[PDB]
């Protein structure tokens, strides 16, 4: 056929070792750009004035960091939410001082990861699958949007986006607790239920299927050779697994329907992480965790502290120390 | 399948609700009175709102001695009256 | 202050519709 | 023949609504007392004499702030038995001294033992391999390291976690400010195991649900499964091709897949437990010495690592007077660490 | 910088046009079953 | 405040905004009465 | 045996749960724990 | 009972409303009854707000979101946004509440009493989802209805009292709009503005002339488009690009509403023109700027030369330069220098904030407004304790801007999820594999191995 | 007029509560639908009439 038809046929081909697709034509260049800039910056970028106070923070390995302390540092508070591409800087030296790499990386990453999700829809369609793996992926994806884009928008600066680094991540978490009391927010609590529960049900399902593998091997070989890729029969006895778990708790607390079971495995962590993402995305607009500071009062009016008041003392320590040279006025309003 | 009567049979039966229209409110009222009479405070040693501090004190009555801790609490309580 | 009474009549209206229809073998 | 032991064994293993077993003789009293102890304390019992805190519904706390709080630091690691030398059989004083804390921690520990014995006992009776009990060793390693070993290495039970929502949050923030626990590679492995386990849970459930065979006419597809059926309900071959083309690699062995789902979260929790055993002794990953040497000599050198230490220093100074009342800390305003204005 | 800006604008426009015209090129029919 | 003539209905006005939520719960009462068929 | 329909039991039980939890939220604003 | 179980319909109870896809009569009832619920809430919630309304407190101190919408249209308020007459709020609430009974009546009728399908009863009201011209015709009717709605806003602004204008010279006031902006270079220029800082896309609209003129354009565009879709049928290229099914159309609208929800979130968070701060409280940027203004005023009264005051970092403690040189407030609020508001603009000259105006021309009302906004910043807890997260209980406050921003982000996000859910399902159903893979015709088994 | 107002509005609330229960029960009832249809017609017209009465009387009690 014509060259455009052949090109379209290759792009959407189900026979490519890695599927490309139309989402892929955006995903591949954007993710390569973000990856290459990230790696180069992580190794070699000079210090970045994250808080706009001419106090540059060193993030790269060559400038004194190890793997745990290193980061790509968010762009300057003086930029705020302004779009700061390379061509807006007078020079690369200026671009680097002000944290230009961070914006390039997170914007290419967020676009590429959004296309990764669309690409999961697209291949499922080409293969004749049902379509909702991409909906499961929307939960981690929404969480990345929350910490790299929505929280900066609500606070008015990409300098408050999560840094691209291990210790920078912890910095973001501690400051977030000081300013939003996230631990006391029910959407973060649902998030914890989601990931604790996800890990629990992962171990549970793994242990139950492994416990009921049908004997197909000898004592001196891995039991994994008892399963052959593409065999039609199930490789474990779900009736035995349910017979075990239903007696562990009680019969009606156990799944006998594999489709119901696996739907539950999908839904529990996905919904929980959706609420995690929505916690960050709504604390982005300063609707914060529950505040019970001085909620308990005695007959005279003395404050009777609760554990919430002890949390408050810890939060205060974080608040008064963070960004120790950046505040001139008494209230931290963003 | 384990021999016991199904729950859906039990809680839709008239006899169940003849019994439990009495026992459930009775327990609820018993728990209410446990608090409203003040007995809960005295069983567990929980301060009433007027019993955290004496009128002018502002130091918490923290237990500081392991083996005479019982007498220390008793002394703390006497200082309220 | 009287608010509880209102919520009771309003709150019962829904289940009462289902009950009246179930009693008369209606088109639930 | 059938002696009284075998007659008892018969009754214990009857197929009833709630299975009992020999393990049930340990599990049910201990689990019930731990749970009942927690509900009793959070509803009625104060922490005024151990912590200077209200901690019960009776005092005005809500579900997020109630707790059964640890005993006073002056108790040391006393078992704090009701009949012991501290409470001397006085139930009211026992409650005021923190006796419900060791009651719950100790009955909880033996209940967890009873539960894992139950997993073994039932697996043996129905004829399956005991991997569910094996995987439960991770919850046990966490409970034992956090609620027993950690306070046993510290000055007293006071510094164990108190049993409550906000009390546990305080425990997290204490570990950040005092131990720099986020920097600890054993915690990091724990995080990877928990988040990796949640990832595996979600991706496996979603993959199965989206590679199902059409085994019925309904648009709601749950009814098209029969527990006794021999056939796989989803296509491993299609699932494998999808992930190979999306992500580059894919499972091909279902037995390996499900073992991996056990391995990842179980191993992560085990690693986090090892780090907490270190923190029992204050053997922290608190600092990078090379960073501190450079920063001390060069007042322009700043990383996210040094920024977080300043947060920790604030946490310690601002929370310690009320969080550690036995120390009688008095920190004058002028010594408190603070940045500009705040 | 101006040359860099023009270059990136052209690159982005190129890939965006591929995306849009690609999905306009009979995408519902690109499946293994009923094409319509 | 509402105009003074309507003040007798203040307790009713306080409850009205929640009524839409009751419609969602009613769907479950109805489905329970037909056995979630 | 089965004289009281299960949907009525569930509805009444569920309404009782709403009432008691509603009472507990009321108490967050009044008396002890209200900050007042 | 037609189609009201899983066996007949193929859908379980928890997907029960999918049983309605091809039952146009009952589906009409569901839609009309749902519109009744929306209108019911608007009326009931307004009456609740009014009953709880103390007119001498700011609206934003009282948990109000609907009365602020009515007041922005110029009803019930006067200079500075002060409430002069609550009767319009009462009218809006009652009329919505009465109307919801009408909608609920028709909804319940069509849902359980009227014909389950409309096609046998009426060719006009009956429809096949796959009848493309019938779909564009109903779309056209609704576009015309929407265009009329946009022109009702215009009529209110131009002929029936005007709108509340926070920017009115001499102070905010209700103002009749007599010269709406009609220049398409201005109206559509908003659409081509970057959404990033200092630009803000359409969220940057900052005067009522542009607002009204925009709605004139939107009104005519929707009426023209509606007539167009009544008179035409989808072109071949459109026919080949879309899925034509009830669930596909729903998925398209879900994507549209998600986008609109994200836009509304940013509108209420940043814009103080169509969300006047008199009614909604200050924006986040606004309150932060107001803090800097407050301590500039205080310290300057004490004798500080605020232009030459060097802060600890070397930047000006009160005043500094933006990255393009404009004079702006210092401290962390450097990020908010794109903020514009009527209490601050009198201090701005060509190069930004003007030191001579700061030294000589700050009026007491500006000090008041800055103090008010700094102390009603949109920060507060989920249980409505106002202030930073470490603040003690005392002030019962969460800004309406936070309530409206958070709620609509949550709803927009879930509507994006719903879009992906129904778009992916509509595709799979149109292609015939939404119920799973055919064991005897598994597509991957006919493909060459990857390696 | 205040007595006429308070009577008309209380009647409107009562009739509304009667219609809210009675209309769906009648619509879904097999028996006696002809008697129901006329009642629903009557209730609806009376409902509309009361709204107008309350609306008019509003301006003579405020
Ligand atoms: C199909 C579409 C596919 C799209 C493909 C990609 C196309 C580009 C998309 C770019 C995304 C936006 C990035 C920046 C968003 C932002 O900073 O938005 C902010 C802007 C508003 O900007 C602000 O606008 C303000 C306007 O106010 C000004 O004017 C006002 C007048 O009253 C006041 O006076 C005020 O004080 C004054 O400053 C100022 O300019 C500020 O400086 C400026 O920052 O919002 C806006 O433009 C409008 C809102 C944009 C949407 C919000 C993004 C939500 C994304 C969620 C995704 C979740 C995904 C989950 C995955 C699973
Ligand atoms: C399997 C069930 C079980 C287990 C393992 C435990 C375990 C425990 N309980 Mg709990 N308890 C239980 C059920 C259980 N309990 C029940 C059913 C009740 C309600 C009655 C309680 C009520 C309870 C209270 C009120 C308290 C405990 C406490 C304890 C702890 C200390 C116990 C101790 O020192 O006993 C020692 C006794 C034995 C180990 C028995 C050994 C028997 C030997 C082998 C036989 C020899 C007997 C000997 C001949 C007798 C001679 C006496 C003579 C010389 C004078 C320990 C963790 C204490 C606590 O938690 O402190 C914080 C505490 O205060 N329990
Ligand atoms: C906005 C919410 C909403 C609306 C408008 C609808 C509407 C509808 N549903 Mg769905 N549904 C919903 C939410 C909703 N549903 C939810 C949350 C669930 C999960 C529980 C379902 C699960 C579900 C299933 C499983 C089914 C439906 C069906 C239907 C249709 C017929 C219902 C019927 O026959 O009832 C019979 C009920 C009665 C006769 C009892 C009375 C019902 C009336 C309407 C209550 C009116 C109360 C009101 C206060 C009266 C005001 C009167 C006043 C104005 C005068 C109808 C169009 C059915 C269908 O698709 O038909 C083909 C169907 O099988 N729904
Ligand atoms: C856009 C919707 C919206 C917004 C922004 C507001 C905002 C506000 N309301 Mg209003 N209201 C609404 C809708 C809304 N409301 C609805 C639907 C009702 C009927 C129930 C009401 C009835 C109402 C009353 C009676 C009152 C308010 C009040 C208030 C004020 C205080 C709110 C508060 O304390 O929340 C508390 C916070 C919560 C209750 C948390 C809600 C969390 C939900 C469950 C999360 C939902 C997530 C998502 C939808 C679920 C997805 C499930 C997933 C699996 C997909 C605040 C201005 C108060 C006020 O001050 O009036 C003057 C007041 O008394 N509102
Ligand atoms: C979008 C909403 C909508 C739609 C598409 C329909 C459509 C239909 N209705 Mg239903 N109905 C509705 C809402 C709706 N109705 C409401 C709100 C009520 C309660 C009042 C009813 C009560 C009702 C009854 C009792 C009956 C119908 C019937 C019908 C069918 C015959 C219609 C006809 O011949 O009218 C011909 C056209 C006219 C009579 C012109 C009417 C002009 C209107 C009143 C002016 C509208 C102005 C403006 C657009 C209103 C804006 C409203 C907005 C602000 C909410 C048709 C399928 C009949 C039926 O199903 O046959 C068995 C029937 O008996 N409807
Ligand atoms: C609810 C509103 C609505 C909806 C759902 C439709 C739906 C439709 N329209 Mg109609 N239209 C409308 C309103 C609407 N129209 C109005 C108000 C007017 C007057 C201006 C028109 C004038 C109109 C014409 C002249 C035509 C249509 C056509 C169509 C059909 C093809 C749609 C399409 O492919 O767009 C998808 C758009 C593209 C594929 C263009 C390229 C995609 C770019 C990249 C979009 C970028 C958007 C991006 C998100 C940026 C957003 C913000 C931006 C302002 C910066 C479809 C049935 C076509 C048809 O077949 O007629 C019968 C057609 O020729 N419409
Ligand atoms: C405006 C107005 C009005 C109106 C009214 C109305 C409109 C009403 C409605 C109402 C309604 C509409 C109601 C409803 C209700 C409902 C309910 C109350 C429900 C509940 C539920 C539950 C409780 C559930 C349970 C369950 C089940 C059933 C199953 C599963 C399980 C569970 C548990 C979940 C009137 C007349 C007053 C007059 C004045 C004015
Ligand atoms: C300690 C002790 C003891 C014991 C005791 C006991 C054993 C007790 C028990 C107790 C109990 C056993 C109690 C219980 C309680 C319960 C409760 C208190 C509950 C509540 C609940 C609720 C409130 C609910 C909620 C919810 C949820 C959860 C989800 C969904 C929905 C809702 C929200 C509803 C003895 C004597 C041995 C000795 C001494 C010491
Ligand atoms: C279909 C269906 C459904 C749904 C339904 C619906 C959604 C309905 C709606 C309905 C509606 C939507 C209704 C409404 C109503 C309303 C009314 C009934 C009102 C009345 C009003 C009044 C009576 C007023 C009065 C007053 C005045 C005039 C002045 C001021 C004061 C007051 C407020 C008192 C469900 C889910 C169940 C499921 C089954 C099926
Ligand atoms: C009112 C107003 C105004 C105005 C506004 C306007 C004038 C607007 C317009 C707007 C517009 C005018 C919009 C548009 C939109 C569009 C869209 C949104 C599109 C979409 C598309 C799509 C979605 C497509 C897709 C696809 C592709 C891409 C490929 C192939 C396949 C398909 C077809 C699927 C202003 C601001 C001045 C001021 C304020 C007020
Ligand atoms: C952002 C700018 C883009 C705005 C474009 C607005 C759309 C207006 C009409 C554009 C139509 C595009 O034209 C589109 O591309 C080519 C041109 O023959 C066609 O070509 C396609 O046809 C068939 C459809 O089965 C495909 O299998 C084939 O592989 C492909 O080449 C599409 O069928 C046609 O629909
Ligand atoms: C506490 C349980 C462990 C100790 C069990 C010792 C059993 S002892 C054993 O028991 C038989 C009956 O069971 C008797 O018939 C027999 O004579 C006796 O030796
Ligand atoms: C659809 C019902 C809308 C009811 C609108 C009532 C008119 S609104 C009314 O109009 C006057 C000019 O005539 C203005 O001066 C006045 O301020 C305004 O409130
Ligand atoms: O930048 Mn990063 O952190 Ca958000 O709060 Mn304000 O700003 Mn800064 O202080 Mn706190
Ligand atoms: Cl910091
Ligand atoms: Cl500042
Ligand atoms: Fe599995
Ligand atoms: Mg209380």
């Amino acid at each position: 056929a014509n060259l455009w038809e052949r090109f379209c046929n290759w792009v959407t081909s189900t026979d490519n070792r890695l599927y490309v697709g139309w989402f892929g034509v955006i995903m591949i260049p954007t993710l390569l750009a973000a990856t290459i800039c990230f790696v180069i910056a992580f190794i070699a970028a000079p210090p970045v004035d994250i808080d706009g106070i001419r106090e540059p923070v060193s993030g790269s390995l060559l400038y004194g960091n190890n793997i745990i302390t290193g980061a790509v540092v968010p762009s300057s508070n003086a930029i705020g939410l302004h779009f700061y591409p390379i061509w807006e800087a007078a020079s690369l030296d200026e671009w680097l001082y002000n944290g230009g790499p961070y914006q390039l990386i997170i914007f290419h990453f967020l676009l590429g990861a959004s296309c990764y999700m669309g690409r999961q829809w697209e291949l499922s369609y080409r293969l004749g699958m049902r379509p909702w793996i991409c909906v499961a992926y929307s939960a981690p994806l929404a969480s990345a949007f929350a910490v790299f884009l929505i929280y900066p928008i609500g606070q008015g600066s990409f300098s408050d986006g999560m840094p691209l680094g291990i210790s920078g991540t912890f910095n973001f978490m501690i400051v977030f607790q000081a300013e939003h009391n996230i631990l006391m927010h029910p959407f973060h609590q649902l998030g914890v239920a989601g990931v604790f529960g996800g890990a629990l049900f992962c171990a549970m399902h793994g242990s139950l299927v492994t416990s009921s593998l049908i004997r197909e091997t000898t004592e001196t070989e891995s039991a994994n050779y008892g399963y052959k890729f593409g065999q039609e029969e199930e490789t474990y006895n779900i009736v035995a697994a349910h017979g075990y778990f239903g007696r562990l708790i009680f019969q009606y607390a156990s799944f006998n329907n594999s489709r119901s079971l696996h739907f539950f495995l999908a839904a529990w962590p996905v919904v929980g992480v959706w609420f995690a993402a929505l916690g960050i995305s709504t604390m982005a607009f300063n609707l914060n965790g529950f505040n019970f500071n001085h909620s308990v009062i005695d007959a005279k009016g003395n404050v009777i502290n609760t554990w919430a008041d002890i949390i408050n003392r810890a939060n205060l320590g974080m608040e008064v120390m963070h960004e120790r040279n950046a505040h001139n006025f008494p209230l931290d309003l963003a | 399948t384990t021999g016991e009567r199904p729950f859906s049979d039990i809680i839709t039966s008239v006899r169940y609700w003849v019994i439990h229209s009495i026992t459930i409110p009775a327990l609820f009222i018993a728990g209410w009175l446990f608090v409203s009479t003040g007995l809960a405070y005295d069983v567990f040693g929980t301060p009433r709102p007027d019993s955290y501090y004496a009128q002018e004190q502002r130091s918490i009555p923290l237990v500081t001695d392991r083996f005479e801790a019982k007498q220390q609490v008793e002394t703390f309580l006497e200082q309220l009256k | 202050i009287a608010q509880l009474t209102m919520i009771a009549m309003i709150g019962i209206a829904g289940p009462m519709i289902i009950f009246l229809l179930a009693v008369r073998r209606g088109n639930l | 023949e059938r002696g009284w032991f075998d007659i008892l064994d018969d009754w214990l293993k009857r197929d009833r609504f709630v299975f009992v077993g020999w393990s049930g003789i340990l599990l049910f009293p201990c689990a019930y007392l731990a749970l009942g102890g927690w509900l009793t304390g959070t509803t009625f019992v104060t922490s005024w004499y151990t912590h200077g805190l209200a901690s019960s519904y009776l005092e005005g706390c809500n579900f997020l702030t109630v707790a059964v709080s640890t005993p006073a630091n002056s108790m040391g690691h006393s078992l704090l038995l009701l009949w012991g030398p501290e409470a001397q059989g006085d139930f009211t004083r026992w409650c005021q001294l923190g006796g419900l804390w060791t009651f719950i921690a100790l009955h909880g520990a033996f209940g967890l033992i009873g539960f894992m014995l139950r997993q073994f006992e039932i697996a043996r009776l129905v004829g399956v391999r005991p991997y569910n009990a094996i995987a439960f060793s991770a919850p046990i390693a966490v409970f034992v390291s956090v609620f027993l070993i950690y306070p046993l290495g510290q000055s007293s039970w006071f510094f164990a976690p108190s049993f409550g929502v906000a009390a546990i949050f305080r425990f997290l923030l204490f570990f950040q400010g005092f131990h720099n626990w986020t920097l600890n590679p054993f915690h990091m492995m724990g995080v990877a195991g928990v988040l990796g386990g949640a990832l595996l849970c979600a991706i496996h459930g979603a993959t199965v649900e989206n590679t199902l065979f059409q085994d019925g006419e309904g648009a709601s597809t749950f009814r098209a499964f029969n527990p006794t059926q021999a056939e796989e309900t989803y296509s491993m071959v299609t699932a494998n091709r999808f992930w190979s083309q999306i992500f580059g690699i894919a499972f091909s062995n279902k037995r390996w897949l499900h073992f991996f789902m056990l391995f990842v979260p179980v191993t992560g929790l085990w690693m986090s437990a090892i780090g907490v055993v270190g923190l029992a002794l204050n053997l922290r990953s608190y600092d990078f010495i090379s960073q501190e040497i450079r920063a001390a000599e060069d007042p322009e050198f700043e990383t996210f690592y040094t920024k977080n230490l300043l947060l920790n220093e604030g946490i310690r100074a601002w929370m310690a007077p009320q969080d550690q009342p036995h120390e009688n800390f008095v920190f004058p305003e002028e010594v408190l660490p603070r940045g500009n204005a705040l | 910088m101006e040359t860099l800006k023009i270059t990136v604008y052209i690159v982005v426009t190129f890939f965006v046009l591929l995306f849009v015209f690609g999905f306009l090129s009979g995408d519902p029919a690109r499946n293994p079953k009923r094409k319509d | 405040k509402l105009p003074e003539a309507y003040a007798i209905f203040d307790p009713l006005v306080d409850v009205l905004p929640v009524i839409p939520v009751l419609f969602l719960a009613l769907a479950f009462v109805w489905q329970a009465a037909v056995g979630f068929r | 045996g089965g004289r009281i329909p299960l949907w009525i039991v569930a509805t009444v039980a569920g309404m009782g749960v709403i009432v008691i939890v509603g009472l507990f939220f009321y108490g967050a604003y009044a008396g002890l724990g209200s900050s007042l | 009972a037609t189609n009201r179980d899983q066996e007949s319909s193929g859908f379980a109870w928890w997907a029960g409303n999918a049983r309605l896809i091809n039952l146009s009569g009952k589906l009409l009832g569901a839609h009309v009854a749902h519109a009744g619920l929306i209108v019911f809430w608007a009326g009931a919630m307004t009456l609740f707000e009014l009953a709880h309304f103390i007119p001498e407190k700011p609206m934003y101190e009282q948990g109000l979101i609907l009365i602020p919408h009515i007041a922005t249209l110029g009803w019930g308020v006067g200079p500075g946004g002060e409430v002069v007459d609550t009767f319009p709020f009462f009218v809006v609430g009652v009329v919505h509440l009465i109307s919801s009974a009408v909608l609920g009546f028709g909804g319940v009728y069509h849902a359980i009493r009227g014909p389950e399908t409309l096609e046998e009863y009426s060719s006009f009201f009956g429809y096949d989802w796959k009848d493309k011209n019938k779909m564009t015709t109903i779309l056209g009717f609704h576009l015309i209805v929407l265009g009329i709605g946009a022109l009702l806003l215009v009529a209110k602004a131009m002929f029936f009292g005007g709108l509340y204008d926070t920017w009115a010279p001499g102070g905010g006031d209700v103002r009749v709009i007599t010269n709406p902006t009609l220049d398409p270079r201005v109206i559509f220029g908003y659409l081509l503005k970057s959404p990033f800082g200092g630009e803000g896309w359409i969220v940057s609209v900052n005067n009522l002339e542009d607002v009204v003129g925009g709605h004139i354009w939107i009104g005519l565009i929707c009426i023209a488009g509606g007539i167009w879709h009544i008179l035409t049928t989808p072109f071949g290229w459109a026919r080949r690009a879309f899925i034509w099914s009830g669930e596909a159309y729903l998925s398209y609208s879900l994507g549209a509403l998600s986008m609109m929800g994200f836009i509304a979130t940013c509108f209420v968070w940043f814009n103080n023109t169509v969300y006047p701060s008199e009614f909604y409280g200050p924006t986040g940027p606004e309150a932060s700027q107001a803090q800097a203004m407050t301590f500039l005023i205080r310290d300057q009264k004490l004798g500080a030369n605020v232009g030459s005051a060097q802060g600890p970092t070397g930047l000006g403690k009160y005043l500094m330069r933006s990255p393009t040189g404009e004079i702006i407030f210092g401290g962390e609020t450097m990020r908010f220098w794109d903020f514009r508001g009527p209490w601050l603009e009198p201090l701005r000259g060509p190069n930004g904030l003007d030191l001579n105006k700061i030294k000589n021309d700050i009026q007491p009302w500006q000090e008041r407004r800055a103090a008010e906004y700094m102390t009603h910043a949109p920060l507060g807890s989920l249980n409505s304790v106002g202030g930073v997260a470490t603040e003690i209980n005392s002030v019962n406050f969460v800004s309406p801007r936070s309530w409206l921003a958070t709620s609509h982000f949550v709803l927009a996000f879930f509507f994006l999820v719903g879009h992906l859910w129904h778009a992916g399902r509509a595709r799979a159903a149109a292609a015939g594999f939404e119920k799973g893979i055919d064991r005897e015709s598994e597509p991957v088994l006919s493909m060459p191995s990857l390696d | 007029m205040t007595i006429l107002f308070q009577l008309a509005l209380a009647a409107l609330v009562i009739l509304s509560f009667v219609m809210v229960i009675g209309v769906p029960v009648a619509y879904a009832s097999p028996q006696d639908w002809d008697r129901s249809k006329q009642l629903i017609f009557l209730g609806s017209g009376l409902w509309i009439a009361l709204v107008l009465v309350v609306g008019v009387l509003n301006f003579f009690v405020v």
